């Protein structure tokens, strides 16, 4: 099978600046008809890939003029003249000149926007969950940049360990930010031993940590 | 107009079979070859084969030959991909795709079907509201959401107000818990001024357990 190798593996570009992605085929990709069936696709998380360029250099209908393809032999390149927020995701090259048709491993494009501090929100466990014998406390870190935001849980100012789980979103296609969710999970019995539940947030955009807290039973 | 609607996610035991469907609309079914593409982290995106909708013949990728059996029903404009003798390594997202300009490109894709191969039985999630309160406001913005806890396998989809509310929505990637079950949260930021007039419902779908939950997130008077 023809191996399609993409370089670089990842790219971080400031809005309005160019982006270049290379795709190298392990063999020639000239179809018996004489054409080179080399395509470029953009895939966003949870979504199907979307066609950008076909037959090396042809721009698919509806794709912005900032996208262009070039190449010959075994060396193909995708170019973005000026990157926009909407360009985030994973770029894949693909050959359909020889069976089996093969895809590249992918190149992740990150948009290098300005620093944005997170907005912090806290949710006590719901009354319906407390009826079941479990208590989940949610701390939301919203629309920040860069992705490195640290969350620490404190229960009556005592630093917690091993009772929380977090998840970061993909980079937003509109504002180039990330959001993070952290969940503290305790039994109703452990939950009832303490009063002050706090999530402390550290980030590049915060000169000093931001703490959001509540007193158990006050709602 | 051109649509490719695939069957929902399924959990299957090792050694069992699974038939994924791809319902085509908005074009004459017999005009274009139907393709199946696998996506698994590691091996990445792989083209499995192409089915001729006229004669029903499939040109397979050697790697998927035998393992995958592709068919088409011209009476229902539906293409099928059947995987037999399922193994852990078959866990992946399976897409159907078509090319409308000869064999130049793939312009239309289905939404994908996640097939999970496991001995663990399906588990439907519990849905808990993340009610807006004084503790979840920032300026004139209120955050609210839903906590989707203890499901297996992936995925869960979350929409807000049957898809009418999308702006400021963040449905977080699932987290694997110690129990082997998954959890996720879906949040939205809205004006705090209109919490008294607007209604916010999270629509939670877990296709492998046939779970459909609609949860109205009521503001907290705290
Ligand atoms: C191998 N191949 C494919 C595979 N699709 C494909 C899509 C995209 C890509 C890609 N991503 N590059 C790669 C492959 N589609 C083909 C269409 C024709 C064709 O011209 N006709 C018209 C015949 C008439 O005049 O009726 C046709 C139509 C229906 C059935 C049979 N033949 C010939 C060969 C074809």
């Amino acid at each position: 099978d023809i191996v399609m190798t993409q370089t670089p593996l990842s790219l971080s570009v400031t809005p309005g600046q160019p982006a270049s992605i290379s795709c190298r085929s392990s063999q020639s990709i000239v179809h018996s008809d004489g054409n080179i069936y080399l395509e470029w696709y953009l895939q966003k998380p949870g979504q199907s890939p979307k066609l950008l360029i076909y037959k090396v250099s042809y721009r698919f209908s509806g794709v912005p003029d900032r996208f262009s393809g070039s190449g010959s032999g075994t060396d193909f390149t995708l170019k973005i003249s000026r990157v926009e927020a909407e360009d985030v995701g994973v770029y894949y090259c693909f050959q359909a000149s020889h069976v089996p048709y093969t895809f590249g491993q992918g190149t992740k494009l990150e948009i290098k926007r300005t620093v944005a501090a997170p907005s912090v929100f806290i949710f006590p466990p719901s009354d319906e969950q407390l009826k079941s014998g479990t208590a989940s406390v949610v701390c939301l870190l919203n629309n920040f940049y860069p992705r490195e935001a640290k969350v620490q849980w404190k229960v009556d100012n005592a630093l917690q360990s091993g009772n929380s789980q977090e998840s970061v979103t993909e980079q937003d296609s509109k504002d180039s930010t990330y959001s993070l969710s952290s969940t503290l999970t305790l039994s109703k019995a452990d939950y009832e031993k303490h009063k002050v539940y706090a999530c402390e947030v550290t980030h590049q955009g915060l000169s000093s940590p931001v703490t959001k807290s509540f007193n158990r039973g006050e709602c | 107009q051109v649509q490719l609607v695939q069957s929902g996610a399924e959990v299957k035991k090792p050694g069992a079979s699974v038939k994924v469907s791809c319902k085509a609309s908005g074009y004459t079914f017999t005009d274009y070859y139907m393709h199946w593409v696998r996506q698994a982290p590691g091996q990445g995106l792989e083209w499995m084969g192409e089915t001729n909708p006229r004669n029903g013949g499939t040109t397979y990728n050697e790697k998927f030959k035998g393992k995958a059996t592709m068919t088409r029903d011209t009476s229902t404009s539906t293409a099928y991909m059947e995987l037999s003798s399922l193994r852990s390594e078959d866990t992946a997202v399976y897409y159907c795709t078509i090319g409308t300009s000869g064999y130049d490109y793939f312009d239309y894709w289905g939404q994908g079907t996640l097939v999970t191969v496991s001995s663990a039985s399906t588990k439907g999630p519990s849905v808990f509201p993340l009610a807006p309160s004084s503790k979840s406001t920032s300026g004139g913005t209120a955050a609210l959401g839903c906590l989707v806890k203890d499901y297996f396998p992936e995925p869960v989809t979350v929409s807000w107000n049957s898809g009418a509310l999308t702006s400021g929505v963040h449905t977080f990637p699932a987290v694997l818990q110690s129990s082997g079950l998954y959890s996720l949260s879906s949040v939205v930021t809205v004006p705090s001024s209109s919490l008294g007039t607007q209604t916010y419902i999270c629509n939670v779908n877990h296709k492998p357990s046939n779970t459909k939950v609609d949860k109205k997130v009521e503001p907290k008077s705290c």
